[PDB]
């Protein structure tokens, strides 16, 4: 199938520099020219950039031009990003989007049909605080078991489940901003009862800002 | 530029609404080349409409677009529970796009989802660490406003109580959590603490207990 994958994101601060990268497959990167869109919390989506196939049409949004560079590289299949002198409007979701048809102008002709997941930016000077990771044990047909990411700042964090295996049966939850200033979130996942015994259950917490990595393995409680 | 969209809109169940997305002379009233998109939470984006009343392959006929002057409109008849998203028009500017502000589609009048509750105690983990946090956790009901009360045994909780605020999840039904904190001395306590969930009229209550 067609897919597109951003990456390079994170936390920095503002004047500080950083670079996007979109990774794609399934159609033919040769020939298509690619836009930057990016979606601002509260906001709408916004167009940041867009580039031909052989790089001879490159167009900026007023208020990155002079400020971002696109690039691309169609032996690696990859488009890029630099976003340098970031400021704190620069936080967004950044999105990689192909077009319907492969000129320049054809994503606005017939709009942009293949969006990638997006990868967050944030531009803030705030402080940093890694958060404690303690697990939310089940009782020994299914069964909810989780952990608890609290007190930490800023926003985000991810979590995944035995690396990224486990996606189903997983719920999730936003975060409550606590009377204290720190940010507390919580992972659930609901798996069959016959199972606690033989599977192992593994939440992995990523916050970037404090370069916290945590692998808490969730197991059942000894009454 | 700037291509002005309506905060929110609103349609009842089977009924019909309309989304404008106004732009000058020089976009959305230069050209014949407005698009829709239709993006729900947690997902990317998803292209609905092109040179204004074009339907790409998958898009029901539901969906429906316009446009008169510097005005295109987005027609959705026969409103349905999927069709709750945020949508954004795009227009073409001379080698540059731009979007609009979006619009948040609200569904009106369907029926309701209960919440499934779950309330974890504190873990050893945390209690080692002269900590104790209690976990309420409500997900999959619609609609999203929802009242969170906690009690020790029978009476109310005195203070340390957070709670998020209901938002959608991928499966386009709302979510929310609420956190009990208290000292391991006052959770060993209290014979039970109890998460109250209100929603619509109905409670669910989920109780714990240090003992049991």
């Amino acid at each position: 199938e067609v897919q597109l994958l951003e990456t390079g994101g994170g936390l920095v601060q503002p004047g500080r520099s950083l670079r996007l990268s979109c990774a794609a497959s399934g159609f033919p990167f040769d020939d298509y020219a690619i836009h930057w869109v990016r979606l601002a919390p509260g906001k709408g989506l916004e167009w940041v950039s867009s580039i031909s196939w052989d790089s001879g049409s490159i167009g900026y949004a007023d208020s990155v031009k002079g400020r971002f560079t696109i690039s691309r590289d169609n032996a690696k299949n990859s488009l890029y990003l630099q976003m340098n002198s970031l400021r704190a409007e620069d936080t967004a979701l950044y999105y990689c989007a192909k077009g319907a048809f492969p000129g320049y102008s054809s994503g606005w002709y017939y709009g942009l049909d293949v969006w990638g997941q997006g990868a967050t930016v944030t531009v803030s000077s705030a402080s940093t605080k890694g958060p404690s990771v303690f697990p939310l044990a089940p009782s020994s047909g299914t069964a909810a078991l989780g952990c608890l990411v609290k007190d930490y700042f800023p926003e985000p964090v991810t979590v995944s489940w035995n690396s990224g295996a486990l996606t189903s049966g997983v719920h999730t939850f936003p975060a409550v901003l606590q009377s204290s200033g720190l940010y507390s979130l919580s992972s659930v996942v609901t798996v069959p009862s016959s199972s606690l015994g033989t599977q192992t259950y593994i939440c992995n917490v990523n916050h970037k800002p404090s370069n916290t990595k945590v692998d808490k393995r969730v197991e059942p409680k000894s009454c | 530029s700037v291509v002005t969209q309506p905060p929110s809109a609103s349609g009842s169940l089977g009924q019909s609404v309309t989304i404008s997305c106004t732009g000058t002379s020089s976009d959305v009233g230069g050209y014949n080349y407005v698009s829709w998109y239709q993006q729900h939470p947690g997902k990317a984006p998803k292209l609905m409409i092109f040179e204004v009343s074009k339907r790409p392959s998958g898009v029901p006929d539901r969906f429906s677009g316009s446009k008169s002057g510097n005005t295109a409109s987005l027609t959705v008849s026969g409103l349905q529970a999927e069709d709750e998203a945020d949508y954004y028009c795009s227009s073409y500017a001379g080698n540059k796009g731009v979007f609009g502000g979006g619009t948040k589609l609200t569904v009106l009048g369907q029926p309701k989802a209960n919440p499934t509750v779950t309330l974890f105690p504190p873990s050893s983990e945390e209690l080692q660490a002269n900590k104790a946090t209690l976990v309420c956790l409500i997900s999959d009901f619609y609609p999203g406003a929802v009242t969170v009360a906690w009690k020790a045994d029978s009476s109310p909780v005195k203070a340390g109580v957070e709670t998020t605020t209901p938002s959608k999840q991928s499966n386009n039904k709302y979510a929310a959590s609420s956190y009990l904190s208290l000292t391991p001395e006052q959770w060993k306590s209290h014979r039970s603490y109890s998460c109250q969930v209100t929603h619509e009229g109905s409670t669910v209550e989920k109780t714990v207990a240090p003992t049991e």
